RNA sequence: UAAUUGCGAUAACGAACGAGACCUUAACCUACUAAAUAGUGGUGCUAGCAUUUGCUGGUUAUCCACUUCUUAGAGGGACUAUCGGUUUCAAGCCGAUGGAAGUUUGAGGCAAUAACAGGUCUGUGAUGCCCUUAGACGUUCUGGGCCGCACGCGCGCUACACUGACGGAGCCAGCGAGUCUAACCUUGGCCGAGAGGUCUUGGUAAUCUUGUGAAACUCCGUCGUGCUGGGGAUAGAGCAUUGUA
């Protein structure tokens, strides 16, 4: 179901660790800011990516995460 | 001036067109109009709806579609939408849009997903079957 | 005496529509060049070509089935031009399709 | 009403595909790759693809002139209105088509078979594409029956996006055993395609980011 | 007094026509009727043993003035009946053409359509004339 | 979780195919803006409930405008997006929501390595082997049978009105179909209760057939408690069409 692959965290992973500061908690920022840097030829995994990338900041604004 | 808007759609067995112009009040769609139609056998959809709005609702609003479609329950299903419209937009644009949107609140929950993209259509058939989702009988030894 | 009207209606044989949009860009630069008032393009539904078949040489074994369809669409324009501009796109700047067909087209 | 179309648009497909089935035919000495045509005003632009033009060509008139007087013939055109040419080939390691018949020729004549197979997929690899195999079919023995293969490189199967790089070429054999067949599905790079989408929906890149600033004041000096 | 933009009811409009024609007796019927089956799919012929073609008659009459061109197969596959076709699925088939074709025939004798271009017949400018003064208010009067 | 989908201490590390990603279709924008094929308005207006120029037939270079009636020719489509519960509190999962949607937004296509003595020498003009090749198992013309039936087996239509018909009201919308080596669609006129002879826009299809003109369904009267508008197996006469037959 609602369940994510690889590819999806490693993009997450790798867009955060070169672009942390920028892209604030709301999706369709999210979705503008990685459209404007990436170009993702999956156009559905250009909008799937936003949601986990500011799930995953949502989590390192609650507290630190592992690795 | 103006000599065009854009909207359009597809029923169950009918479709849409822009062609609500300039009128001055009456609303007849040629095919069951509000004045003389007289279907008398299932009149709920149009008895439920214009309870505290007005009776007459005839100012400058006129749904002139040249084009017409239907079936035998689309058309029912049609006229309920577009008397949707027609009180929606009497409200809109000529009459106090605190008029409409205190109407609206009011209807809120009488629009059974009247607002919903159109997305409602059967199912293509599975082959080796006999109806849609159905499948042919085994012939077991 | 030059400059007539024809309201000419000229066919072309294609799939894609790019070069369509190329050729509308030219007449509209050559009929703005010494002003003339433009004509749009035709405009028609999609198509769909079903063929059931099988997916098997002999019938044994499952029931499987196939089709396949194709969007293949000749096209004509309706241009208010003369000749002498109408006979133009075939010779100057040859690419792919950016031409002209003669035929009469009027009445 | 004048009411008539797909009578003539599935026409002009059987018309190519009857061609380019009579020049795989024809012509397998050189080693075909392909046609290509196009509908002009009274003049059909075909051209087909070769990697021994030479050959073909002859004597400027040893087989192109009857090869035009054959397409006439079979359908009463007004000679002058066909003009077939032929054409130089890019990327020649890569026709699948060509690389099938090529170990066809290396099989028919009288050479070890997998010497040959692992040498030709070594070649189109120095060429340099993503990835290729073979298969052969059939016997290689005084045996029952067999399937040999062998790859390199990378290989996908299956979707949508990957018939537009991969190719394909499934060809037979006639040998005084008995007919094999043989089949390839090399698959070239995605970024060199220059044509239709480049990246794979697997893919993805991100550029870098931008530089850095220090504190620095608004300003403080002589102007 | 005349016409209204679209006024229109039906059974009572049927009835009415019915009973109106009725005691007129200009229709000439031609004599070939209640034999009849009134189509090739029926199941049984008709049982008022007497009516039906002044029904048939009010029945085109109530859309004669409704649509603008009207058709003898367009009237017949209005009511293609469904046939009982044995041991077999059922079938709609075309009705009728010797019923059609003469009550139209009595319908022009009339004076009610008449033939125009833009295919066949159309209600004529009798019909104009009608739906101006006289059967508008009559039918005003009677309903 | 749909999963070798992820979390994870980990003699494992780093990669591939499958999965997935992907394509097709049901999807909105008051648009980039489109088509005398749907056709549109003020139709200048003309014959049609009046001191209600808007339409009914239409003015075949009727206006400045053309998509507003199909479409993608394109592009943005819109994702766990917020609260609760819920587990190293990280994977993930159920309710409340405003709303194109909230098993993956529905369904279809696309398919891993290794195999089966699986089907197909009757798609081959693709073949190894043997057989036949002049009293032919090659090919061609006339006629039968492959539909024959003492007996079993496996799909599928009709049937046990009462929830079943006759005259009528919806014929409107839906994926298709139709030729310069000429036979496809049928319009209104005539006698036609199955065909037939008319002249029509018809052979480079939103233009003509079909304005994609079905039945299912209901009431005004007639139809009843069975073997009556439940039955139609099995047979006998007649009117006809297609095709050399």
């Amino acid at each position: 179901g609602r369940v994510r692959t690889k590819t999806v965290k490693r993009a997450s992973k790798a867009l955060i660790e070169r672009y942390y500061p920028k892209l604030t908690l709301d999706f369709q920022t999210n979705k503008r800011l990685c459209d404007e840097i990436a170009t993702i030829q999956s156009k559905r995994l250009r909008n799937k990516i936003a949601g986990y990338t500011t799930h995953l900041m949502k989590r390192i604004q609650k507290g630190p995460v592992r690795g | 001036a103006v000599p065009s808007v854009q909207t359009f759609g597809k029923k169950k067995s009918a479709t849409a067109v822009a062609h609500v112009k300039a009128g001055k009040g009456l609303i007849k769609v040629n095919g069951s109009p509000i004045t003389l139609v007289e279907p008398e056998i299932l009149r709920f959809k149009v008895y439920e709806p214009l309870l505290l709005v007005g009776l007459d609702k005839f100012s400058n609003i006129d749904i002139r579609v040249r084009v017409t479609g239907g079936g035998h329950v689309s058309q029912v299903y049609a006229i309920r939408q577009a008397i949707a419209k027609g009180l929606v937009a009497y409200h809109q644009k000529y009459v106090d849009e605190q008029s409409k949107n205190e109407l609206k609140k009011a209807f809120t929950s009488y629009d059974r997903t009247l607002l919903i993209a159109d997305s409602r259509r059967p199912e293509p058939k599975k082959f080796g079957g006999k109806g849609a989702r159905s499948r042919f009988q085994k012939s077991y030894r | 005496q030059q400059q007539q009207i024809i309201k000419i209606r000229i066919t072309l044989t294609s799939t894609k529509v790019k070069q369509l949009e190329n050729v509308s860009s030219n007449i509209v630069k050559n009929a703005e060049q010494h002003n003339l008032v433009k004509k749009g393009p035709v405009r028609l539904p999609t198509k769909v070509l079903k063929i059931s078949t099988r997916k098997t040489p002999n019938g044994e074994g499952s029931k499987t089935w196939e089709t396949y369809e194709m969007r293949i669409h000749k096209r004509y324009i309706d241009l208010e031009a003369p000749v002498q501009i109408v006979k133009r796109i075939t010779q100057i700047t040859i690419e792919p399709g950016v031409d002209v067909e003669v035929v009469v087209a009027s009445n | 009403a004048l009411i008539s179309k797909k009578r003539k648009l599935v026409a002009d497909g059987v018309f190519y595909a009857e061609l380019n089935e009579f020049f795989t035919r024809e012509l397998a000495e050189e080693g075909y790759s392909g046609v290509e045509v196009r509908v002009t005003p009274t003049k059909t632009e075909v051209i087909i693809r070769a990697t021994r033009t030479q050959d073909v060509l002859g004597e400027n008139g040893r087989r192109i002139n009857e090869l035009t007087l054959l397409v006439q013939k079979r359908f009463k055109y007004a000679p002058g209105t066909i003009v077939l040419y032929a054409e130089r080939v890019q990327d020649r390691g890569l026709s699948a088509v060509a690389q099938a018949e090529s170990m066809k020729f290396k099989l028919l004549n009288g050479l070890a078979i997998r010497r040959a197979a692992y040498g030709v997929v070594r070649y189109v690899m120095e060429s340099g594409a993503k990835g290729c195999e073979v298969v052969v079919s059939g016997k290689l023995r005084a045996a029952r029956a067999k399937a040999m293969k062998f790859a390199d490189g990378f290989l996908i199967h299956s979707g949508q996006p990957v018939n537009d790089f991969i190719d394909t070429a499934t060809r037979h054999v006639l040998m005084r055993q008995g007919v094999l067949g043989i089949k390839v599905k090399i698959m070239r790079d995605p970024a060199k395609s220059r044509t239709g989408p480049k990246a794979l929906p697997d893919a993805v890149t991100i550029i870098e980011p931008k530089e850095e600033e220090p504190i620095l004041a608004p300003s403080v000096k002589d102007y | 007094p005349g016409v209204s933009v679209r006024d229109v009811a039906a059974q009572d409009f049927i009835n009415a026509y019915a009973s109106f024609l009725q005691r007129q007796g200009k229709l000439e019927v031609p004599g070939y009727v209640d034999i009849v089956k009134t189509s090739s799919g029926n199941e049984m012929p008709p049982q008022d043993a007497e009516g039906w073609f002044y029904k048939r008659a009010a029945s085109v009459a109530r859309h004669i003035y409704m649509r603008k061109q009207v058709g003898v197969g367009k009237l017949n596959k209005l009511y293609g009946g469904a046939k009982s076709r044995g041991v077999r699925p059922y079938k709609h088939i075309d009705a009728s053409g010797s019923i059609n074709r003469k009550v139209l025939q009595a319908l022009e004798k009339i004076g009610i359509v008449e033939i125009s271009p833009k295919g066949g017949r159309r209600i004529s400018e009798n019909g104009q004339r009608d739906l101006d003064r006289i059967a508008a208010q009559t039918l005003e009067e009677d309903e």
